[PDB]
């Protein structure tokens, strides 16, 4: 068995989170939090979980820290949880995933409202004046 | 209970006890939170995916997404700090006090 | 008493059908009485905010504020009314249907009863 | 505090999200159908404090499935015995559990 | 956590007064670690060493304090023969009181907490044993 | 009508690409309410089969449902194949 | 800002609130704090400044802090037991941490160190929504699982928060700091019956609500920031001193003010439960906040202060815009003891 | 296993022809001899992160196409889409797009 | 709490079906038209009882009639189905689009000697009654007795006794 591969990713994971945890010089601290995230990363697609884990390795570090990143510039013991069966003709996490139109009509209402708010709070905020 | 879950939320205590500690650059605050909110997607989707739950596989998404904005926020107000004394050190915020 | 978890509850009702088994409160109920009082202070202190003539500056508003406090005081009443009678047969249907926890009290009388004297001197 | 305007009007806004069995996509089963559903149906109009009290065995079977505690521990009790024997030499694997067998569809 | 108090309550009021003193000793240090980690934390003194010396005078008065007042109460406990007495707690409280004064050395801190701990300690004494409950659980 | 109509003019001037977004998002809200294929379109995603059908146990009370798969009853996909 | 601009960003503050209330998921509980979060920073930044930027970005940090706490507790809640319905938590650590959570976002102490100075730097019809809308999703959402709060914790912060408003209130001289102290100080008034009866909290929060709500419209009428900045108001509309005054004593537990039935009520449940030492503790803590209000009322109607030459050109002019539902809320806090038992309407 | 061999392959291959090319050069010895904060930039950057949060809501399409709720999973899409689009508008008309 | 109860090694005794996937997918539509009761017998059981240990003789018997099957097919049409699994088996997918010539040749094949006729669309997804004589098991979840519900009372409401009885207040 691969030395607890998720036992080593976690491990890693941890030790990323203490090396950017001491918030030395906010740039390195930022690169530890693109290494923690991508052990995240990895952790998740080991699991089994594919398109969370190509989710957050899109949205938050391509572009969430990345704008972290400008902003700092522009200043100065497993494996036995699983399962037995099979997931049939389709991956279980895309189908779940892919109720958010049909079921969570409300959801997708009311981050749909958050995130247009969310563009007028920071146009006001930023005005200035 | 694995040491999968434990390692995630010692995680989660240790990203906090940063962003509580509070030596300087409030870039650096916002960067703890946003290792909390990392150790937060990658606890629940394990815990997601562990059980199947299959209509809840939205909730890791909808989370991000949320706290992405919040981050974005965040981002603004420090420039604003900035602006008005040409560095973020926390320190320099006392003009209000109890 | 937390009676919000009762069953057979509408979830947004202010008076359920069977509120209106019960009494309702007279139009010269002392409580109703209060709330016209409550308008007509109310009326008052508008008028010394805005610096009018206290007594007489806007009848027609001095009115209105009387006419909502009591019709708010009215159904509020009939609430309250109807809460206390829904504790008063919650608490009645519960003793009936647990006697053992009521049990009747062996009546006693103060000729064969020993209450100690304690002189004042 | 809590305004149920779901109920009032029917309207399940965020209601089939709550729990594992409530009509996931293509029927896909949670991993605690099972028990999920016996303890819902064992605390069903009955309130929380006699839910408590009364349905504690299928609350107990739930958390078991859930997390499994019981079964690593009792995994882990087997697999310690079995390397303390396999290292004073009193016991031997089976050629099922060396790779050695013969495998079925 | 809890397990102090049940340390100290499980000895008899009436025997063992080293046990008593230790553990309230125990109780009082704990209270001075908590309280000289709030100062700390609110009050930065100006570096590591002046942080480390008052952390340990807080903690050296609040062991000493509850030293004091155990050993106090224990010994007049089992001299007046008379256990479950407030009137032992009230000693102890104000001899507690009195070592606080001497180690901030004014005569009036010493005379104050004197009678504000012997009355504490009374009313804690008379509750242990008519039980007064501090947070009630909730009945109704 | 003669202001819309000059308005349009006006923007289909200086201004095109936006007409033609506008346009093209007007249409594709609008058009599929319209369309006699969506009910189609429903069909095919419900004939589907994606999980195993689970049999029925017969009580003899059950004439529609067919007692074999090459049985006359049942649904039919015979309009999918004609499309 | 645009008029339009701010009525949406209330209407969005006052949405978020509606969705934590009416919701029976944690997902969308936490969805309708966060809403309520976003929309609340640009309502304290509408009069741009140096200190209102400052207590924005604190509010922002603890709200943000709190949010990502109370979103641990649902995990670890869903972890130990598969459930999303916000009922009992079925876990001890999943419970004090969403308690923390919620202390946080109310200003219970010792996490009340906010409250004074995004008061203090926040314009007063910002502090007047922070100080009374902002209460009632959390406030709702401990009502919701107080079958399930520890007494030990929730009764500690309480009696904690009771003692550092009183005590903080007497040193403070600008309004706004002495209207943040007595905010904490009701909270811990009012977060101390959840375990015994939620009605006495919502009863409580109705009334202090009410008493907050008719002194910031008064402050705003006569607008004083500072305390002899309302020493001066009595020159020019005598009415509003005595008003203030009226309303500062029915807010210090006066009877038979109106501010005297949520205490006395509150009184009466934690006797029903044996809880004796507690209540008694609570009411001579109270008279601290009497007593600064009291002071404030010395300074400003009770005695005439010193005036200034310049007050007699405010003499020719009148208050333009004028608030409704100001006389309705001073009746409201301070007249209504004789109807006591309408609490029984479940309120 | 076999993604983690070839993300390893290229890490080494890149870092070893980085080293040589940076130490090739090297063994022959030689003479070997702020404020402007433009909020612009940072205008671009928020938006573009709001934008990517809404482009992340709305990449599940793929999949939502196969549901039999074909009318509301339409209308969600298109509601998602006319929000993306008047925030831009809005962005756009409030000079939020100003160089 | 309890002894799990496991058949035992002879009870799972059977003759496996010894053919790759692709054999199997070749001939998936004949198979599923021919062997159809077995297999919806032992599906239904499966789906009842929600227990494997419950269903031995069910799999015995579709692992016995897909072997008459296949010998059916060896015995009758062995190289146009040689053919036809050799051309499923090279494509990764394993497509039917692919070689629909062999496919063709095989039906006309099984068509002339056995008389078969292979299930159109729509026809082996349908929905289908089982006549068995298996009981329909009464409680296949195992469950407890449900608690006893609450008394419910019920009555006419009278005007609450004395009114609200809160302190000094009479009405
Ligand atoms: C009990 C309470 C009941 C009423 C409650 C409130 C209602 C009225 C208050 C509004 C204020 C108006 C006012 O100021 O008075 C001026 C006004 C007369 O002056 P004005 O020329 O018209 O205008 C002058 C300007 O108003 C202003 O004049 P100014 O500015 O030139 O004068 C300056 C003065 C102006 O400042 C003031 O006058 C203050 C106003 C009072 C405060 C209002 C508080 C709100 C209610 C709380 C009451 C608490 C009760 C609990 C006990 C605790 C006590 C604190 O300010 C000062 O002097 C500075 C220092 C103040 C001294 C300390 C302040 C203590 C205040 C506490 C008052 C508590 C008792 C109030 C009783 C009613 C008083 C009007 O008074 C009135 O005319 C109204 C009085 C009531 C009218 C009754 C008429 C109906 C009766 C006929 C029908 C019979 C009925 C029965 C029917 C059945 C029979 C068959
Ligand atoms: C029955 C159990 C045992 C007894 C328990 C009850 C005893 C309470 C002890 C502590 C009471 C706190 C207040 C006392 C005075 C204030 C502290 C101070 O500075 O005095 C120094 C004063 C010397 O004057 P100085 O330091 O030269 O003057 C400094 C400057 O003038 C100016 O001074 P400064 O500017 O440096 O002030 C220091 C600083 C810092 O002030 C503080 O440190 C505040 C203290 C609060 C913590 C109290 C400890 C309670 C521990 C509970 C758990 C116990 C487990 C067992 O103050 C501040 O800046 C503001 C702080 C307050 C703002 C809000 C913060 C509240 C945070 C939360 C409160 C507690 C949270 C608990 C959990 C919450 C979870 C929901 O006298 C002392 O040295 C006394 C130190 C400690 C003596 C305690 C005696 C213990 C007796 C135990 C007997 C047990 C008998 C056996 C069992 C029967
Ligand atoms: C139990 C419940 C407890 C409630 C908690 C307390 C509620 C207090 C929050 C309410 C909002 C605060 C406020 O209006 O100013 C404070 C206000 C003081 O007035 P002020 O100082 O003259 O206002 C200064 C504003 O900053 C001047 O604002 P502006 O210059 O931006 O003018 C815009 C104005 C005019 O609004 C418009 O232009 C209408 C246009 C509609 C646009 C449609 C867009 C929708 C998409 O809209 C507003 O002021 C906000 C109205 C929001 C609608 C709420 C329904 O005091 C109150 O409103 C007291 C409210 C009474 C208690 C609540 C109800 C009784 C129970
Ligand atoms: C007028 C036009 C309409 C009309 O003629 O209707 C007739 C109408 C006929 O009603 P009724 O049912 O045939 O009479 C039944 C018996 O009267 C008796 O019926 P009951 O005993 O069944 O109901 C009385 C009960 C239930 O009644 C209530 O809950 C209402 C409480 C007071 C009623 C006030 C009514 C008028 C207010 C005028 C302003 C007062 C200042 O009150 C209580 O339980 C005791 C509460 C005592 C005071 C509350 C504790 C607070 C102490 C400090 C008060 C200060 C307030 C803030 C300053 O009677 C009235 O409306 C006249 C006033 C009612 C007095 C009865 C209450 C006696 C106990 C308190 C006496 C306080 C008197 C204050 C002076 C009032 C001057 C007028
Ligand atoms: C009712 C009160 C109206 C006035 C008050 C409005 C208050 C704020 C507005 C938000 C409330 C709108 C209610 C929408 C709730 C969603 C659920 C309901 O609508 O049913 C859905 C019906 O879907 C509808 O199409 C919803 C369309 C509504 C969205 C379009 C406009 C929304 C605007 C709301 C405000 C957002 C910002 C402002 C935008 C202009 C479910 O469809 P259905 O197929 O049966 O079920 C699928 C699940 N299955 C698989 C189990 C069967
Ligand atoms: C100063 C005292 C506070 C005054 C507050 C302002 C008064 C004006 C408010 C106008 C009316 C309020 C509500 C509007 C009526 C329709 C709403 C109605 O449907 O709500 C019902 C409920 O009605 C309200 O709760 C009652 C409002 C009455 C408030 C007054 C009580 C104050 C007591 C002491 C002061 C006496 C009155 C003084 C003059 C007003 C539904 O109850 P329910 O959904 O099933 O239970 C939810 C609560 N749970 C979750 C805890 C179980
Ligand atoms: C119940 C708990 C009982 C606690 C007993 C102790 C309280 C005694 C207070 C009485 C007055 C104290 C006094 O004499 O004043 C002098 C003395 C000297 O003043 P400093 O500036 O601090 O100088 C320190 C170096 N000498 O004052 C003090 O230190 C005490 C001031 C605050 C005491 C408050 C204690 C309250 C404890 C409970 C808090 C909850
Ligand atoms: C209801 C459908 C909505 C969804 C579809 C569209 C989705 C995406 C498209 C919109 C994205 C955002 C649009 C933002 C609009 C901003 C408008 C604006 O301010 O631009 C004006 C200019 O724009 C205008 O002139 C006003 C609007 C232009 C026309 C708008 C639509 C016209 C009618 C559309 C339908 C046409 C009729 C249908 C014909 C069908 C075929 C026969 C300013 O010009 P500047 O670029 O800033 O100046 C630079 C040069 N110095």
């Amino acid at each position: 068995m691969t030395m607890y591969i998720a036992f080593i990713l976690s491990t890693i994971f941890v030790i990323g989170f203490v090396g950017f945890s001491s918030k030395p010089s906010p740039i390195y601290g930022g690169l530890g939090l693109i290494v923690s995230g991508g052990v995240g990363c990895g952790i998740v697609l080991n699991f089994g979980g594919s398109f969370l884990g190509l989710m957050v390795f899109l949205i938050y570090l391509g572009g969430m820290l990345v704008v972290f990143g400008y902003t700092t510039a522009m200043a100065t013991g497993d494996w036995v949880i699983y399962d037995t069966g099979d997931s049939g003709f389709f991956s279980e996490e895309a189908m779940g995933i892919a109720a958010l139109y049909s079921y969570g009509t409300w959801l997708v209402i009311v981050t749909g409202w958050s995130l247009l708010i969310g563009v007028v709070v920071i146009m006001e905020i930023t005005r200035g004046n | 209970m694995p040491l999968v879950y434990m390692n995630i939320i010692m995680a989660f205590a240790i990203a906090l006890a940063g962003l509580l500690m509070y030596r300087s650059h409030l870039m650096s605050s916002l960067l703890c939170l946003e290792g909390m909110m990392l150790s937060l997607f990658i606890m629940s989707t394990l815990i997601i995916l562990n059980t199947h739950f299959t209509l809840a596989n939205m909730m890791p998404i909808i989370l991000l997404v949320f706290a992405a904005c919040e981050a974005a926020l965040g981002l603004s107000l420090l420039v604003m700090v900035s602006n008005t004394y040409g560095t973020d050190y926390v320190q320099n915020l006392n003009l209000l006090q109890c | 008493t937390m009676m919000s978890g009762r069953p057979g509850r509408v979830p947004l009702q202010f008076l359920p059908n069977e509120a209106r088994s019960l009494p309702p409160p007279k139009l010269t109920d002392p409580r109703l009485v209060y709330m016209g009082f409550l308008g007509y202070c109310s009326g008052l202190i508008d008028n010394a905010i805005r610096r009018r003539p206290v007594v007489s500056a806007g009848l027609h508003r001095q009115l209105l504020y009387v006419t909502s406090f009591v019709f708010f005081g009215y159904y509020l009443l009939k609430r309250q009314d109807y809460m206390y009678a829904l504790r008063d047969h919650d608490m009645f249907a519960y003793v009936k249907s647990h006697p053992e926890d009521f049990p009747e009290k062996d009546k006693k009388t103060y000729g064969e009863i020993l209450e100690e004297f304690h002189p004042v001197r | 505090p809590f305004f149920d305007v779901q109920k009032r009007l029917g309207l399940d806004l965020d209601r089939w999200m709550t729990i594992q069995s409530a009509e996931q996509p293509h029927k896909i089963p949670g991993r605690c159908h099972a028990f999920e559903k016996e303890w819902i149906e064992c605390a069903h109009g009955i309130g929380g404090i006699r839910a408590e009290k009364e349905c504690k065995i299928e609350f107990d079977d739930f958390v078991e499935c859930l997390l499994r505690q019981k079964t690593m521990k009792r995994l882990s009790a087997i697999k310690r015995q079995r390397d303390k024997l396999i290292k004073e030499g009193k016991y031997t694997p089976p050629p099922h559990h060396l790779g050695k067998e013969d495998p079925r569809p | 956590a809890k397990t102090l108090l049940h340390k100290y309550s499980d000895i008899p009021e009436g025997t063992e007064c080293h046990r008593k003193a230790y553990a309230s000793t125990s109780i009082g240090g704990a209270t001075g670690l908590i309280v000289s980690a709030y100062s700390i934390a609110l009050k930065p003194p100006a570096s590591f060493l002046e942080g480390v010396a008052r952390t340990g005078r807080y903690t050296f008065t609040s062991a000493a304090i509850g030293a004091i007042f155990g050993l106090t109460s224990c010994i007049s406990a089992q001299v007046r023969e008379k256990p479950d007495d407030p009137l032992n707690y009230f000693i102890g409280g104000c001899a507690g009181g009195l070592t606080l004064g001497a180690r901030t050395r004014s005569y009036g801190i010493g005379a104050a907490a004197c009678a504000y701990m012997g009355l504490t300690a009374a009313l804690v004494k008379m509750g242990q044993l008519e039980g007064w409950q501090v947070f009630a659980e909730p009945k109704v | 009508a003669g202001r819309i109509a000059s308005f349009l003019k006006n923007a289909w001037a200086k201004e095109p690409v936006l007409v033609a977004s506008f346009a093209i998002g007007g249409l594709a809200i609008i058009l599929p309410s319209l369309s006699p294929y969506t009910n189609y379109a429903i069909r095919i995603n419900r004939a589907t089969p994606y999980n195993y059908p689970v049999p029925l146990r017969d009580d003899g009370n059950m004439p529609d449902v067919p007692s074999h798969p090459q049985d006359p009853q049942g649904p039919s996909l015979e309009w999918l194949k004609n499309l | 800002m645009n008029p339009i601009i701010y009525t949406t960003l209330i209407m969005t503050v006052m949405s978020g609130t509606m969705l934590v209330m009416i919701s029976s998921h944690w997902l969308l509980i936490w969805i309708g704090f966060e809403m309520n979060l976003l929309a609340m920073i640009p309502v304290l930044m509408k009069n741009f400044n140096p200190r209102a930027t400052e207590a924005a970005t604190k509010y922002f940090l603890t709200q943000a802090t709190a949010s990502m706490m109370l979103m641990m507790a649902i995990i670890i809640n869903l972890l130990y037991s598969g459930q999303w319905t916000i009922t009992k938590m079925f876990n001890p650590v999943a419970m004090t941490m969403m308690t923390m959570a919620l202390a946080m976002k109310l200003g219970l102490s010792p996490f009340h160190f906010w409250v004074p100075e995004v008061t203090q730097g926040i314009s007063l019809q910002a502090g007047l929504l922070l100080l009374t809308w902002q209460k009632l999703a959390p406030l709702s959402v401990l009502c919701q699982i107080s079958q399930s709060i520890n007494p030990n914790l929730m009764l500690t912060m309480a009696m904690l928060s009771i003692l550092i408003g009183g005590w903080g209130g007497l040193n403070q001289t600008q309004l706004r700091k002495i209207m943040a102290y007595s905010s904490i100080a009701h909270m811990g008034w009012m977060t101390a019956v959840l375990p015994y009866n939620t009605t006495m909290t919502i009863l409580n929060l109705l009334i202090y609500i009410t008493m907050t709500l008719a002194m910031f419209m008064l402050l705003i009428h006569s607008s004083a920031t500072t305390t002899l900045s309302l020493s001066h108001t009595w020159n020019k509309m005598p009415v509003i001193t005595s008003l203030m005054m009226v309303t500062l004593l029915s807010m210090g537990g006066l009877p038979p003010l109106s501010g005297f039935m949520p205490k006395w009520m509150i009184i009466q449940e934690m006797t029903k439960n044996e809880s004796i030492i507690m209540p008694t503790l609570m009411a001579m803590t109270a008279l601290l906040n009497l007593y600064f209000y009291m002071r404030l009322a010395y300074s400003s109607s009770l005695t005439m202060f010193p005036s200034t030459n310049n007050m007699k050109m405010k003499w020719q002019f009148e208050h333009t815009k004028q608030m409704k539902l100001l006389p309705t809320m001073i009746v409201l806090s301070t007249l209504v003891l004789p109807m006591t038992p309408a609490l029984s309407s479940l309120n | 296993m076999n993604i983690m061999l070839t993300l390893l392959t290229n890490v080494t291959l890149a870092s070893l022809l980085v080293l040589i090319a940076f130490w090739l050069p090297q063994l022959n010895a030689y003479s070997e001899k702020r404020l402007p904060f433009s909020m612009k930039f940072f205008l671009v950057a928020i938006t573009f992160l709001l934008f990517d949060l809404e482009i992340a809501l709305l990449l599940p399409l793929p999949w939502a196409s196969q549901t039999n709720n074909l009318k509301t999973m339409l209308t969600m899409a298109l509601f998602l889409l006319i929000l993306l689009a008047a925030s831009l508008a809005y962005e756009w008309t409030q000079k939020g797009l100003e160089w | 709490p309890g002894i799990v109860e496991l058949p035992t090694l002879e009870d799972l005794k059977v003759q496996e079906v010894k053919v790759s996937s692709s054999v199997l997918k070749a001939a998936a539509h004949h198979y599923g038209a021919q062997c159809d009761k077995p297999n919806k017998e032992f599906m239904l059981c499966r789906w009842e009882e929600k227990d494997p240990r419950r269903c031995l003789e069910e799999g015995k018997l579709v692992n016995q009639c897909a072997l008459d099957f296949f010998r059916q097919i060896k015995r009758h049409c062995a190289e146009p189905f040689t053919e036809y699994w050799t051309c499923i088996d090279y494509s990764g997918l394993q497509l039917f689009r692919h070689c629909r010539k062999q496919q063709a040749k095989f039906d006309e094949c099984v068509l002339d000697k056995l008389g078969w006729v292979r299930p159109d669309l729509g026809e082996l997804s349908k929905v289908t009654k089982v006549k068995t004589d298996r009981p329909l098991p009464e409680n296949p979840y195992h469950s407890r007795a449900r608690p006893e519900p609450n008394p419910e009372a019920e009555g006419d409401l009278k005007p609450a006794k004395h009114g609200s009885r809160l302190f000094f207040w009479t009405m």
